[PDB]
């Protein structure tokens, strides 16, 4: 199975998948295809598990002895996984090889001109195309879902009457309709007798020369059920052969009976989704005839017949997962509709809009950003104006007592070309988490190089506080990714100082040198991060001081407040 | 009985530096000291040769003497207070007359009326007066002019605070805008010798009207974000400003005079301190009738307690800064190719704003420093 | 090619294919692939085209001697296209054979929650997975070109610094690149050495052990120049074998020459679309290498390095047609990525809001519509109030003189449950036609049951004006659906009348009689018609009298005008 | 010296009217008779009785003295012409009070109040004054009682159009609503007798005047399809109505007024028949004064050729229709459960409008006949 890893010392979700080939040469030579595809599904379920909550890395123990990944790649079966979920690769996965492990690392899934929510591995809603019975892919499934949806079922012209047509002698997909009607109305079958019709988008035939034809039934049915009952239903005829002449199955009776059952129950097991007033079932009707060769009984036919539906019919529940809290859990069939179907929410007013919309940054310097505006310009005597100590009440208190920690804070940022750091008495509360109380506060520099450094400063001599800033780095890569809508690759970093009684330093541990990322983790945007930082604290009901923008000229203007969004 | 005129209707002495009035840091108070400061009569001066040089008399066929009549009445309208006095609209009116009759760099100009010389034969430079019609025009500068008449020296909050009955006498909601569109029209359709639109239309007047109306209400502070959202959001992500949507055409007037009203830190460093000096001489005067009522006494207007500099580079930073920006990234402010294109007023407003954030610092760790 | 069928008494586009064999049996058993192909991409084509721009039919004469399609199909070829142009084929499909022809009635290509304006059967985009170089489909290209629209260009994170990480034996992708990087610099190869890296990204190696090796390179080239220039660039290295072994193509100077000039014309051949201020080209370099196995040469390999690039770079022009006039052409580069990349226009506004948003229809009445309202409701008198002639000025003027109309008129609306015809000087010149003065006027009748007609009235008894009403029928088709907006299976049938001096009589045409169409061609919905017909008339900037609703309550309420959007 | 109250507080001989004033097809006229009609007591009356069922005078520790009074001088201010009158104020205070403390069936109630009895047992039925807290529902109360004062008996546009000094002072924007709103307040404002929100706080008379001065600019028909296309793209395409969000609770007060405002075509005949004879009476008053002045008579108001029935049902197929629709699709308006929900105004207003249909087929067939 896939479990999260608790014992590492990443700021991420960590899941661990077990041993994994690597390299397409073993891949390829891999003398067992069925160990293979479950290590493939695993990884998949990983990747998408990840994608679908935050950011994440997925880490694989190399299984065979020798690998080098710049001389053996990755795989090809991988790959294609890779690609069928992502559309662009690169812009969402890296690759990393440390030692014995092979790591990926996992960006976060954003919404994108699709109108994709989250990734789904298999929809398992099967749509009829002409011939065939395809699995609708992401966008054809969100299609079919949201129109669904908007008219609250799915619209039916019923045989209120037949068009008044000229007449001609034309040929139509409703005579093999209307022809396989009349065959499974048919009460006997002559042995080797040929047919008048074909397969179309209302037929379709199946040999299955099978001794069984009990497991195959059971593992295929659904299938084609889904795939009739998502588009004008239709007939299945199980007992013919390729040239549609007329052969049936050698089944005896006290058989049919038991397969009969067992079509019921592989029916009864598919999961529905009404959009409608009323909960109907799928309605259809079994049916054996025989095929009766002189006066004898050479075997049966079974015929199945399936009725257009009211709303979606999957053949399986969707293959969407996520990590809940821990053991990564798969989607359940209302949260994946509710994902697929329900709109984004935003409300963005005007106040907010214009302080999103000044980060346009078009050819030319475009000066007055809103969202690094403070009042009291001077903090930390050596030095300019290009660091915003943001809540300006709780710092300015902060710095008056614990001696120390002004001057710790004038030695961390001494080497940073612009930032912004933001204080707290904790960020595990304003994040919605368990505080602990022993810390005295935090904060959060955010810079143009140099990812985001979570500080968390505590007077006590006997602890780590580790779990503490990695849980708490973890759950704002988290929020800024999904919440913030950063649209990039981040990775919250950590430090942790020890403030005794007159001592201002013991950097107690420091994320950065523990842990190696790829190359593109290290180079934020510091614009795009202080939107996202806004959007999350606003959706998390926790916006109060950060980002001042003072209001003694709002409220001599008569400008009102910009959030709390109940009034 | 009515305010008529000065005898004679145009003055002479006040020459030399009328033609010079075509540059943004226009000597305005060497005018005021130049004309006649007991009476006043710089508006409507200014007025009629800013309507000559756009040729408007003769566009629209208008009388020069019931013109200079409705003008006077007007100029003498307006309070004699520190600020929103006759000089203020004066440097709006001019503010228009260049925003809307000046190079614009990148621009494609298509009744129209262009200024006096404006030496158009290239097709680098377009002006505002060839995508918007005179009518258009015309009605923006006769709002620009009547924008803050018989103001009473006061903000909204502080008439909505107090309860005072002209913001009763509106229901709280542009209560200084509202008064002065309707006093101003209601002076004009006073008297008969005062029309000075007699040679317009019934539809023309409607549409004159609607367009002066919508103007003055556009100043209002409380709607700076709404109109800039509003602007961003139709030359970031639309085709831009269609010139042949009205609505397109009417967003850019009220933006024009938007920032054609506050235009202090957008000029030199001269004019911009004593347009300064004026405002906060009347927050002071607030400040004070407002101590006297007992109500708490509002920021930044205390006689006692000045924050100027925190005043004005708040100011600068969040209201004319993205408003500038906003009125800049539809490529609208009037400029010049460099051998890429210097644009002077953003030059003015960074300029004083580094002067003002100077001055921020300096008092700021002078207290630092003292308080200990 | 493909012409259109201007011989048809069709009211719609008909695009001639040609001689095209079916059934599936045959389609497999056909001795010719080639030919087959051929006739693939041909239908495709015109299915494209049509899909384009409004509505159509593909007609194409059969080709084998025995065809049914009630007992052989269509193929799995031509099945396969069409479910690849279209997510749901039922929907947008219908397939009739008449006699000698196999007849496919195409819909428009309507607006989805995809956000893609048209269809195209290739973007010719190629996208670099991990080791394939991929063409984008539709959604892919969509999101590609938007975002390369939004930054004015593509960024970059251009090698200002390289990031300050810790110690560790680390595998990444760039060890690959660097690998290759100084395998590019080097200037003599030993052959048969082993490699150290393998193909990644940034890495693509290629045997080719071919004698020509230049008809190959031309035809292969371009789709890997344009994966590299589309995602960070890389190598191309030509002569290796599938073991990493080099080995080179064994060739000699004087032909070295020519394939680098070969090599170049078929790169600059390659289109490219900049959203950049500046316009570069396609920065790279080509290198020959020596593979030198003991003293002498056994051959030589080529090197190729692509450069990361600005904006899109096709591998050909982007496969989406529409017809035009006739002759049905393909979309150029300029108009495809105009379709691609810039938004739906649409202002909507409150009150043409309201007058759509009439269209709830919920499960209950929902009474009061405001788009078939009529002030005269006294017309035609032995009726009920369920006929709004709608022009009420132009109606009435008709009426009043033309003495036969208003019986023929009468006549014609009584077997109609429910509808609302529209009268007018010129139907043509109201959907931007040429006009011509010899037709007294039209209508046109929707109602809930039977299609959209046309009726041409007109008083010389010498002409016919068959071409007249087909092509008016034809453009208010594809106005309906393309500007209108609306989205389901339409047909504008026709009639045409003779009003001699007192003779109200003599249908010379009736186009209902000459041409079947499929059975869902003939329920149309009589509302989503009506909102159609008003945004098309909107957006044509003809609609002025055209669903009433009178405006004398409006004059005394106040409330403005609802139309002709410059005010 | 201003106007106090009748000397007696509540009357006793108005009884078991009051008492069946929970139907919607309330007997007001019959109690207008039975009041004396001579000075007018009719809305201040019905408002004391309204409120004390709600227990408002509880909730908010208002005096009855006072409310009493001020709500008398409101009565007497209302102009007596034939529509917008005393009566037509009552009767929409009426309509606001039966929308909102009425059982609504599929809703989901959660400082409120509820009305006098309500029998609130059930989980089908929920009122409107459940999901709105007490405060607003007095604002929207009093904003309906207070929303056509001192009516001049004309429209906007006429007085826009003859360019009345009342019109010059609101600058031609919602100039009647804008005056109703300004003078009822200036009125309370005035004496210190009529104030009977003494026990409210001062956020609280802050929030309170606002949402009265937003409720009654709400009933100004040129913003009719703002509003109904604003709800619906409120519980079309959203998740519907937030209680939560206040926002979404002012929307459906506003348009809770907007529909007991015109609510004759959803009442009985005969009270529609009458209420149809008051408006246009007025109109015909209008049609008189404006053909005095040599204006062009606008339509529908000549009483020498009436059109009164294309009127009505020209008024109820465009205004009253889609404003029921859109407040039905939200699940608000007030019904019952059938052995499948039984909406008595929806069914009222389709047949007024059936009977308009008959009344208007009748008269053009025969005038068609005549005139051959
Ligand atoms: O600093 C300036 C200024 C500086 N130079 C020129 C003009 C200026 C105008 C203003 N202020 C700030 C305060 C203020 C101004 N206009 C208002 C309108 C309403 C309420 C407050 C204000
Ligand atoms: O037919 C009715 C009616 C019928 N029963 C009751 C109330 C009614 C109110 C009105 N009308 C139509 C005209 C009108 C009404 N209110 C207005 C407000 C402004 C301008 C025009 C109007
Ligand atoms: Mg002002
Ligand atoms: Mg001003
Ligand atoms: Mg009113
Ligand atoms: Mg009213
Ligand atoms: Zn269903
Ligand atoms: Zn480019």
């Amino acid at each position: 199975n896939i479990s999260v890893d608790l014992e590492t010392n990443y700021a991420e979700l960590v899941l661990d998948v077990g041993r994994v080939t690597l390299g397409e040469n073993s891949r390829k030579k891999m003398k067992d295809c069925k160990l293979r595809k479950k290590q493939n599904e695993s990884v998949s379920r990983a990747m998408c598990a990840l994608l679908n909550s935050g950011g994440g890395v997925i880490k694989a123990e190399i299984e065979n002895e020798d690998y080098s990944y710049t001389k053996d790649g990755i795989g090809l079966d991988l790959e294609n996984s890779f690609s069928n979920i992502l559309l662009f690769v690169p812009e969402y996965l890296d690759f990393m090889q440390n030692g014995n492990y092979f790591l990926i690392f996992v960006k976060s899934w954003s919404l994108n001109t699709s109108g994709l929510r989250i990734t789904t591995l298999s929809s398992n809603l099967y749509k009829r195309d002409i011939t065939s019975a395809k699995v609708m892919n992401a966008t054809a499934a969100l299609e079919f879902l949201k129109d669904m949806k908007k008219t609250r079922g799915r619209l039916y012209l019923r045989p209120e009457l037949l068009a008044k047509r000229p007449c001609v002698d034309i040929q139509e997909e409703n005579n093999m309709k209307a022809l396989a009607g009349v065959f499974f109305d048919r009460t006997e079958l002559d042995r080797k007798e040929k047919l008048t019709f074909t397969e179309s988008t209302h037929v379709e035939i199946k040999n299955f020369s099978t001794e069984r034809l009990l497991q195959r039934i059971k593992e295929i049915l659904p299938q084609y059920v889904s795939a009739f009952a998502n588009t004008d239903g239709g007939y299945l005829f199980i007992g013919l052969n390729e040239d549609k002449e007329i052969i049936g199955f050698k089944a005896e009776m006290s058989d049919l009976d038991d397969l009969e059952r067992e079509i019921e129950k592989s029916i009864r097991k598919m999961p529905v989704h009404h959009f409608c007033m009323e909960k109907k079932k799928i309605n259809y009707s079994c049916k054996f005839l025989g095929v009766y060769d002189k006066g004898s009984l050479c075997g049966y036919v079974c015929a199945l017949r399936v009725e257009r539906f009211c709303c979606a019919v999957f053949a399986k529940e969707p293959d969407s997962w996520h990590v809940k809290d821990n053991r990564v859990m798969q989607l359940t069939r209302k949260e994946w509709i509710q994902f697929m179907v329900e709109a984004e929410p935003k409300f963005s007013s005007a106040y907010e809009e214009v302080i999103s919309q000044i980060n346009t940054s078009l050819p030319a310097p475009h000066s007055w950003p809103l969202l690094e505006w403070q009042r009291q310009r001077h903090h930390c005597p050596g030095l300019s104006g290009r660091i915003t100590y943001t809540p300006e009440n709780l710092c300015r208190k902060l710095f008056l007592q614990h001696e120390g920690l002004k001057q710790l804070i004038c030695e961390e940022m001494s080497s940073v070309r612009k930032g912004s750091l933001i204080f707290s008495r904790s960020w595990s509360v304003d994040l919605g988490l368990q505080e602990n109380h022993k810390v005295l506060c935090d904060a959060l520099l955010i810079s143009q190089d140099s990812p985001p450094v979570l500080y968390t400063f505590h007077m006590v001599q006997d602890e780590e506080f580790k779990g503490y800033s990695t849980q708490t780095a973890l759950t704002l890569k988290q929020k800024l990714a999904k919440i913030g809508g950063y649209t990039k690759k981040v990775c919250v970093m950590t430090k942790i100082f020890y403030l005794s009684p007159e001592g201002m330093t013991s950097c107690q541990y420091d994320l950065r040198s523990q842990v190696i990322y790829p190359e593109s983790y290290y180079f934020t945007r510091r614009k795009y991060l202080l939107k996202a930082l806004f959007k999350a604290l606003k959706r998390l009901k926790s916006l109060r001081d950060q980002f001042s923008f003072a209001e003694n000229l709002y409220q001599i203007i008569g400008i009102d407040c910009f959030q709390k969004n109940d009034k | 009985k009515p305010i008529l005129a000065p005898e004679p209707l145009v003055m002479d002495n006040l020459d030399s530096i009328m033609e010079q009035l075509n540059t943004w840091n226009f000597p305005i108070f060497d005018l005021v000291e130049n004309i006649g400061r007991k009476c006043g009569r710089i508006l409507s001066q200014v007025s009629y040769r800013l309507f000559e040089d756009m040729g408007l008399f003769e566009a629209f066929k208008i009388p020069i003497r019931e013109f200079m009549n409705y003008f006077h009445a007007l100029e003498i309208g307006y309070r004699d207070i520190p600020y929103h006095n006759r000089i203020h609209a004066t440097d709006v009116l001019h503010a228009v007359w260049y925003l809307t009759t000046q190079p614009i760099p990148g621009l494609s100009t298509v009744g129209y009326v262009f200024s006096k010389t404006y030496n158009v034969t290239d097709d680098k430079y377009g002006c505002l007066s060839g995508n918007i019609p005179a009518l258009e025009l015309m009605a923006l500068y006769v709002a620009a002019a009547m924008h803050d008449y018989d103001h009473p020296g006061r903000t909204n909050a502080f008439l909505v605070a107090t309860s005072a009955p002209q913001a009763v006498l509106y229901n709280d909601r542009s209560v200084l805008e509202n008064h002065h569109a309707a006093a101003a029209w209601n002076l004009f359709m006073s008297r008969p010798e005062y029309n000075f639109l007699i040679n317009l239309d019934h539809v023309e007047f409607k549409h004159f009207r609607f367009l002066v109306i919508e103007a003055i209400l556009a100043t209002d502070l409380k709607k700076h974000f709404d109109f800039v959202a509003k602007f961003n959001g139709k030359v970031n992500d639309d085709v831009g400003i269609d010139w042949t949507n009205e609505n397109d055409r009417l967003l850019v007037c009220q933006m024009c005079i938007k920032l054609a009203d506050i235009n202090g830190p957008a000029k030199c460093k001269e004019l911009h301190l004593q347009w300064t000096d004026g405002i906060v001489n009347e927050f002071y005067e607030q400040g004070d009738e407002e101590a006297s009522l007992g109500l708490p006494i509002s920021p930044f207007m205390d006689r006692s307690a000045p924050q100027l500099a925190n005043l004005q580079e708040s100011f600068i930073s969040h209201i004319v800064g993205p408003l500038c920006n906003s009125y800049d990234s539809a490529g609208l402010m009037p400029g010049k190719w460099v051998e890429k294109i210097y644009c002077q007023i953003t030059q003015h407003l960074l300029q004083n704003h580094k002067m003002w954030k100077k001055v921020i610092e300096e008092e700021q760790r002078l207290a630092g420093i003292e308080n200990q």
